[PDB]
RNA sequence: GGACCUGGCGGUGCUUCAUAUCCCUCUAGAGGAGCCUGUUCUGUAAUCGAUAAACCCCGAUCAACCUCACCACCUCUUGCUCAGCCUAUAUACCGCCAUCUUAACCCUGAUGAAGGCUACAAAGUACGUUAGGUCAAGGUGUAGCCCAUGAGGUGGCAAGAAAUGGGCUACAUUUUCUACCCCAGAAAAUUUAGC
């Protein structure tokens, strides 16, 4: 697929309207080889439904898209990255669904189809979560999802969904 | 020789002659006087409000003439043959002094903030017209082409980006612009935002980079280089850039230079380089052919002593020194992937057409690889073809068959 | 070998700029044509142009300095300054030839007043 | 790996001031009418194309009921004179215009990279280039067409609309007309430069 180029740090700074390299207050992985490695460790994503959290520039998003996924749901809090993700979606028709919101409050149990729900006692239900979030947000998120696994609800209504 | 009196006849496909007048014959590629977009013209003047006085008129003129008269850098090999010849005549220090004369001193231009404004005031309007004429070639003869991607090596002021928008604005979605100078990139973005540091870009999807990407995997629909290969320090640099640009070309590679001997020779090096493929197993195996202006892939018949250039008249950006319309003399070559569409290629008029009583002078580059000075008249060639040549102009095609 | 590797005395007259023509420098040609009322200034100019060209073409490498073209009525005095490199017999032969040819070209009694110098008289260095 | 030397910082901010160019300040106009042009669109078979070559003879001027150019039709050609064309070429030369290129010595640091100032003074001194323009006050060649790029005739052609660029006129009461050359009589918002 012909995907648009990964934004550079200068483009990121201008997009965030910071005009400087010191007021960024954020770290990005703008190397597609490392993102490829991460998505490789995430497992076989052929015709899989992936829930991506905290994309930002979209290196992980591009690496997932290069893998032959069926539908990639992408939840982003910052509006300023949504134009770039929309260009990415235009590049790949129908494989990318952008949503604005907090991952701490977004409801995933309704996002995907009900035909992907498999029993708990079976293998993982072809739905994966991948995330490179700020470290101030991943700990609350993993606590919340551990509670959800305890209740077998939220992202785990589909079954034993794997997380990376 | 594509004109044989009494034998060569007009080529009537689509039922042309019956269905349309002669002034609109398919070889007509003339473009009316080019006017820049108002957003560009307004932006350029706004950026110059700080300093556009009498000094700027002199500076713009000095830069314009200096760039026009530039010669290609003298490769070392040319230098020793000159050195030995002067050595034999004298029969080392004396030869060098006699070599500083009779040889061109080629220098880099470091496009800083100051010299970037002078360039924009001197070449924005002129460069825009030349590229618009080149793109008109692709649109007029292939109107179904709807590119979605464009790269511009040597993006100084963004003239290529603006020109591409004016023709393929409804389908282009990515404009990759490359330029090593930080100031030129800074100036080019201001021009997209209405000439202000803060604003909304007038064209969407423009990407600015300082280094040329080198990868065959990423391939662009239209790759453009306008008045940029003449700034490279050597023939090796020109060789390497043109190879990369061709490797990343999807449909068309548009190269545009000054209409001088230095410019024309530069493009014929690049024309031969792409035609004579050297890569053993390229990622894209498709061949290349000259979409325009040449009707053949054989060596240029005018490269020996003459040049080959074309003209496009345009309206200069209103300034304290721009009153009358100007003409932009430029050299171009367009290289297209694949093979020629058909075998019915038509000669190219490469020189002003001289209209005289009952006869017309046309200088044609013919498909067989030879120039032909044809004096067309109604008695010898026929009523139709004479009228077609009567209305034709510099840079058009002549529809002749057999 | 490579482009990065590849990349004066004056006489009194050569030393001085044009704006000293009436301050420090003089005039080489002298005639009444340009005066107010006098006529044929253009003809005298053309005469001087041809005459300088012909003197420089007839005495190659001998003229140390520019000529001085003076005019008294018909008379045309070419007061030239030459060198002492060429043999005196050739000076005499050339003087006779040039005087006769110029007299028959301008239809006036042309004359030559060579002044030989051992070498060019330098004033300064520029 | 330890210590040191020259640095460059293609540097970044603040403080103070010199702070002229540009600001504020002063004078003057520059919107509107009427016509002529540059460019665009539309239209024609065609050129609202030109007068060392016509009307126009107040200023100017348009089409002239002129000739050349254009469109559609036709005629002649050994014609003029071993004819004739102004047809190209300075993208053939020349000429003319224009572009661009063309130090030494002496000290200090143990004789290391290296450094060298104090005035009531402490080592510092001495020609080419051009697919360039010009065939109007200039030339030397070179090519083309000669049953037509020559010579004629019969008709037609003489545009329409805008938005913007430029230009020409009249525009007044501190004016206008007469006598005089100044004591009379009658009339009625942006910009742009400039000191
Ligand atoms: C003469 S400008 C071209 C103008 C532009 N094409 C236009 O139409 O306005 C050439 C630009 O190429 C850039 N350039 C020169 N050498 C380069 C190189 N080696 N790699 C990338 N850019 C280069 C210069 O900085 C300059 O801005
Ligand atoms: S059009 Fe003909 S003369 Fe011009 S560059 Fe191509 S081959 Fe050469
Ligand atoms: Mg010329
Ligand atoms: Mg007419």
């Amino acid at each position: 697929c012909r995907l648009p180029p990964l934004p550079t740090i200068r483009e990121i700074i201008k997009l965030l309207r910071l005009q400087a390299a010191k007021q960024l207050s954020q770290n990005f992985l703008l190397d597609l080889r490392l993102t490829d490695k991460i998505v490789r460790k995430a497992g076989n994503l052929t015709n899989a439904y992936v829930y991506e959290v905290g994309p930002g520039p979209g290196g992980i998003t591009r690496s997932i898209l290069n893998a032959d996924v069926a539908e990639l749901l992408v939840v982003e809090k910052d509006t300023r990255f949504i134009p770039g993700l929309q260009m990415l979606s235009d590049a790949a028709p129908g494989k990318l669904r952008i949503v604005h919101g907090d991952v701490l409050t977004f409801k995933v149990e309704k996002a995907f189809s009900e035909s992907l729900k498999r029993p708990w006692e079976d293998d993982p239900p072809n739905v994966h979560i991948i995330g490179n979030l700020p470290f101030s947000v991943s700990t609350p998120l993993i606590i919340k999802w551990l509670e959800n696994i305890s209740c077998r609800d939220g992202p785990f209504v589909y079954g034993r969904t794997q997380m990376t | 020789a594509a004109l044989v009196p009494g034998v060569t006849q007009v080529d009537n496909k689509s039922g042309f002659l019956q269905k349309r007048p002669h002034r609109q014959h398919p070889g007509i590629l003339k473009l009316p006087h080019v006017r820049l977009p108002q957003a560009l013209a307004n932006g350029a003047q706004l950026l110059l409000l700080g300093s556009a006085g009498p000094t700027m008129e002199n500076q713009v003129q000095t830069l314009t003439s200096y760039l026009w008269s530039r010669h290609l850098p003298v490769e070392p090999e040319e230098l020793q043959r000159r050195a030995r010849h002067l050595e034999k005549k004298f029969l080392r220090g004396a030869v060098l002094h006699a070599l500083r004369k009779t040889t061109y001193h080629w220098q880099e231009l470091s496009y800083t903030e100051g010299l970037s404004l002078v360039y924009m005031a001197a070449r924005l309007d002129g460069g825009f017209a030349a590229v618009s004429r080149a793109f008109h070639e692709i649109r007029a003869r292939n109107p179904a082409f709807q590119p979605q991607t464009l790269m511009d090596f040597g993006s100084g002021t963004g003239s290529v980006t603006w020109a591409a928008h004016s023709i393929w604005g409804q389908s282009l979605r990515e404009y990759m612009c490359v330029d090593r100078s930080a100031a030129m990139l800074v100036l080019a973005e201001k021009l997209l935002k209405g000439g202000s540091e803060s604003g909304e870009p007038y064209i969407p999807g423009v990407f600015f980079r300082q280094f040329l990407p080198v990868s065959p995997k990423v391939q662009f629909d239209v790759v453009v280089s306008a008045f940029s290969l003449s700034e490279l320090p050597s023939k090796a640099d020109r060789t390497e850039v043109v190879q990369t640009l061709w490797r990343k070309t999807g449909h068309f590679l548009v190269l545009v230079e000054n209409g001088t001997k230095a410019g024309h020779s530069l493009l014929m090096d690049a024309r031969d380089l792409v035609l004579k493929g050297k890569e053993k197993s390229p990622l894209d195996p498709r061949p290349g052919f000259v979409f325009a202006p040449c009707p053949h892939e054989l060596p240029c018949p005018q490269l020996t002593n003459l040049a080959c250039s074309f003209s496009q008249a345009y309206h200069p950006i209103p300034f304290s020194w721009n009153k009358k319309p100007k003409e932009e003399k430029f050299s171009m070559v367009i290289l297209a992937r694949g093979s020629p569409e058909e075998a019915h290629r038509w000669p190219r008029i490469t020189q002003p057409v001289l209209k005289r009583p009952r006869h017309v002078h046309c200088h044609l580059c013919c498909p067989d690889g030879h120039m032909q000075h044809a004096v067309l008249t109604a008695r010898r060639h026929g009523r139709d073809l004479y009228r077609c040549a009567r209305v034709s102009s510099w840079g058009d095609l002549l529809p002749v068959l057999t | 070998r490579e482009l990065p590797c590849a990349w004066k005395p004056v006489t009194y007259e050569e030393a001085h700029a044009p704006h000293y023509i009436a301050h420090r420098k003089g005039w080489l040609s002298l005639h009444t044509g340009n005066l107010d009322g006098e006529d044929h200034a253009a003809e005298r100019t053309v005469e001087d142009v041809f005459l300088r060209k012909f003197m420089w073409g007839t005495f190659p490498g001998c003229l140390a300095d520019q000529l001085v073209l003076k005019r008294r009525g018909n008379q045309l005095e070419i007061c030239a300054v030459v060198l002492r490199q060429l043999s005196p017999h050739k000076y005499y032969f050339l003087v006779g030839y040039s005087e006769t040819l110029l007299s028959y070209f301008y239809k006036c009694p042309v004359r030559l007043h060579l002044q030989t110098v051992p070498s060019k008289v330098v004033y300064k260095y520029l």
